[PDB]
RNA sequence: AAGAAAACUGCCGAUAAGGUCUUCAAAAA
RNA sequence: CAAGGAUAGCACCGGUGAUUGGAGUUAAGUCGUAACAAGGUACCCCUACGAGAACGUGGGGGUGGAUCACC
RNA sequence: AUUGGGCGUAAAGCAAGCGCAGGCGGAUUGAAAAGUCUGGUGUUAAAGGCAGCUGCUUAACAGUUGUAUGCAUUGGAAACUAUUAAUCUAGAGUGUGGUAGGGAGUUUUGGAAUUUCAUGUGGAGCGGUGAAAUGCGUAGAUAUAUGAAGGAACACCAGUGGCGAAGGCGAAAACUUAGGCCAUUACUGACGCUUAGGCUUGAAAGUGUGGGGAGCAAAUAGGAUUAGAUACCCUAGUAGUCCACACCGUAAACGAUAGAUACUAGCUGUCGGGGCGAUCCCCUCGGUAGUGAAGUUAACACAUUAAGUAUCUCGCCUGG
RNA sequence: CAGCUAGUUGGUGGGGUAACGGCCUACCAAGGCAAUGACGUGUAGCUAUGCUGAGAAGUAGAAUAGCCACAAUGGGACUG
């Protein structure tokens, strides 16, 4: 613009969001105070799970389910893999991700990691899904 | 003797003055200009001319020595093409730019020429470089 | 495509510029502007290579410069690409003309 | 000789979802 | 002198709340067809009223409007 | 996006003006030396940083020497900015002399046209539409002739036009009043540009009080059309449209282009002042248009009234 | 987040502090800060430095090193 108008109000940089905010807070529970601490992968309980249909172009059955991470929070989350164990009250960890025809879901929940047994009967991509060798 | 005919303005800044009349002059193919003169503006004028840029710069006054306008020409060639190819002014009014001799810049690597007045006067940048003092930046040209 | 392969070789062909180069690399800085596009060719040193990434790598790599610092500071279309690259390579100005003009020695200070 | 010449109106709504198709120029005894 | 205690009324901030308002996302739903062509009443902006709803009309403002036309 | 972006059609120029503080700012002389440049000294802890070397089998690593950055003080430089002491007119104003305007407010006046009423003639429809029907009419309508009352707006002139900062300004007159163009052997002598905040104005609709109400017409009623019609058509029809005083402060308030300054081909119009003296036409200085190259743009297009070459200042933009 | 500050601003004599000082005292006054952002809110130990960047700089203040603050919370004092 100008070097005075500039001088007088300076150029304020746009913020940025995170995509997993809900995974950040930490709750003290002695204090009940919610901080900003990042965290990688949490745990949470499960308040529901069945069957929801996708956006558009794709169309096929997917399972979904809610959560009630260790801090005060509850979103809703994709079940990976085939086959899945969540019966309303299973402990379960979480991390981050995006399903592009699911509107809402931004977490992903881990295989084998809780209650949640691994998806067996899988060999190539068995590191992710909780599977250990068939040899 | 050199008459005129028509009056002679010019604006307030004195280099950017000068740079849009040599721009003009340049991009038009036009031969003659007038302006206003002051003591900077005839300084610069000075150093350039030894530099070769333009040939000639001729500054007149009246009969009555209040008033003083500097007309000078550009160096064309015989197939009508100048000498400038660029000139842009650094140390604009309201934010001057201020180097010290280490930071002495050199404009395209050193085939234009840096206009920098530290203390005598205009002075090319390869002569500052010389005596090893630096100063005000005015302009760059090439 | 063979069709449109022989017609494009063909016209460059014709369409040939003539570049000079100064110890294998560009002699002074400058900026490339063809509509949006803007690429900016910076001299380098003997032995960087060549920095640039795209329609204008390719360029240097058939000009024949080695040594040549590029940013490509507009939009990513090879043809405008192309168009602001040979703009600031042809606008470009020898080390011995502009002195000879300049009624100078040489290159001589 | 300077002419012209003239509009005219009723009514008339909608069309299930996702979808191909450019394989490639390396260049040819 | 003074931590602390009791009493007292303001100030700021947070959570929650029957009930209610709109909003986005969405399955193929239900009533029209308002807009894109002169979209079948040219469109758009501000404003006031009215109507299931898109929207209709009055006042002002624009062409970011079609047809039309001149040897 | 200081280096390193934009605001006509993609996000973005406030509706416009008067403007304090701030930023920027004509030419010349003198001083100081606050910026600016440079020399000396001090310091900026060590580790880390970069260069060289050594030691671990080389490395990673460790050690080793070198290696800046800023601040303060002191000694100089005087080109530019800033300060101060003064001069000048070219910037901007003032006066004198020419001069064009629907510029604005207040108070009066005038004629067409509509409506209503009054008086004659007259005798069956008028009105309305795509076609009709509500509606008006033997209580004599429509029509024709004269007169009276009242309100609103001012044909033609009227424009390949004028004025105002914008909104806006068009019957006639008076009073008050604003700005502008041209020439200046006159005068002050930089007094200038922009403008956060502030103030003023600001289409129409809308509000409050009191008048006014001819025509028109949101809302509303009926007749049509329609599958339905709360709409397009028709017949009625209140607020409103009008005036005075108070508010409201929004518009596609558009040239979708902030203001100021200097420069940059040309051609065709048209308007004003000035020069010549029948018009017409020629030249000069300005305002308003068309065409048009360099130049700019993503293109459309702009192009001396820029969206071109540049500066100052303010406002604004950062995916939907 | 537009006013804030009544020991807050100044003088006087005295006391106290290693020392100057409304640090404290009695008297005399009404000032001081604030749109160049007081005051309020939220946040945070600061720096040398770590990572990144061509650069301007952005980012975190690991380890370690300098300075500050703290020792269940809130106050007071002895010794030196
Ligand atoms: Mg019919
Ligand atoms: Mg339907
Ligand atoms: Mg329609
Ligand atoms: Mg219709
Ligand atoms: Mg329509
Ligand atoms: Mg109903
Ligand atoms: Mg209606
Ligand atoms: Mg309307
Ligand atoms: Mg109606
Ligand atoms: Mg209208
Ligand atoms: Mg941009
Ligand atoms: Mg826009
Ligand atoms: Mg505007
Ligand atoms: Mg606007
Ligand atoms: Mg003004
Ligand atoms: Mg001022
Ligand atoms: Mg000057
Ligand atoms: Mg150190
Ligand atoms: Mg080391
Ligand atoms: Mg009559
Ligand atoms: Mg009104
Ligand atoms: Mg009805
Ligand atoms: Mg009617
Ligand atoms: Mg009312
Ligand atoms: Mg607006
Ligand atoms: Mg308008
Ligand atoms: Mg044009
Ligand atoms: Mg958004
Ligand atoms: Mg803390
Ligand atoms: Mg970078
Ligand atoms: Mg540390
Ligand atoms: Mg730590
Ligand atoms: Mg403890």
């Amino acid at each position: 613009a100008t070097i005075a108008q500039l001088i007088r109000k300076p150029r304020k940089k746009k913020k940025v969001k995170s995509k997993s905010p809900a995974l950040h807070y930490n709750l003290n529970l002695l204090n009940k105070k919610v901080t900003n601490v990042y965290s990688p992968l949490k745990r949470g309980v499960c308040t529901r799970v069945g069957t929801m249909t996708p956006k558009k172009p794709n169309s096929a059955l997917r399972k979904y389910a809610k959560v009630r991470l260790t801090n005060g929070f509850e979103v809703l989350t994709y079940i990976p893999g085939e086959g899945h164990n969540l019966q309303e009250h299973s402990v379960t960890l979480l991390r981050g991700g995006r399903v592009k025809d699911l509107p809402g879901v931004r977490y992903h929940i881990v295989r084998g990691t809780l209650d949640t047994v691994g998806v067996e009967k899988r060999r190539q991509q068995r590191s992710a899904y909780g599977a250990k060798k068939p040899k | 003797m050199i008459t005129t005919t028509k009056p002679i303005k010019a604006h307030f800044d004195p280099v950017a003055d000068l740079l849009t009349k040599i721009n003009n002059a340049r991009k038009a193919k036009l031969m003659t200009v007038t302006t206003i003169a002051s003591k900077l503006k005839i300084a610069i004028l000075e150093i350039l001319v030894k530099e070769g840029y333009l040939a000639n710069f001729q500054v007149l006054e009246n009969k009555s020595k209040t008033k003083r306008i500097v007309t000078f020409n550009l160096k064309y060639t015989q197939r009508r093409i100048p000498s400038i190819n660029g000139v842009k002014q650094i140390s604009k009014p309201g934010l001057r730019i201020y180097r010290p001799f280490e930071k002495l810049p050199l404009v395209l690597n050193g085939l234009g020429i840096a206009i920098i007045s530290t203390s005598d006067g205009v002075m090319t940048d390869k002569v500052a470089r010389l005596k090893k003092i630096g100063g005000e930046i005015l302009a760059y040209v090439w | 495509v063979p069709n449109a392969i022989k017609k494009a070789i063909k016209a460059a062909h014709n369409s040939l510029h003539t570049i000079e180069i100064h110890k294998g690399s560009i002699y002074h800085e400058v900026i490339g502007r063809s509509g949006a596009s803007r690429v900016l060719l910076k001299p380098a040193p003997q032995g960087t290579g060549i920095i640039a990434g795209g329609a204008i790598r390719a360029i240097i790599e058939l000009a024949g410069y080695s040594d040549i610092y590029t940013k490509n500071l507009g939009r990513n279309t090879p043809i405008n690409m192309i168009h602001a690259t040979m703009d600031g390579i042809l606008k470009q100005l020898s080390p011995r003309r502009v002195a000879i003009l300049r009624n100078k020695n040489l290159n001589e200070l």
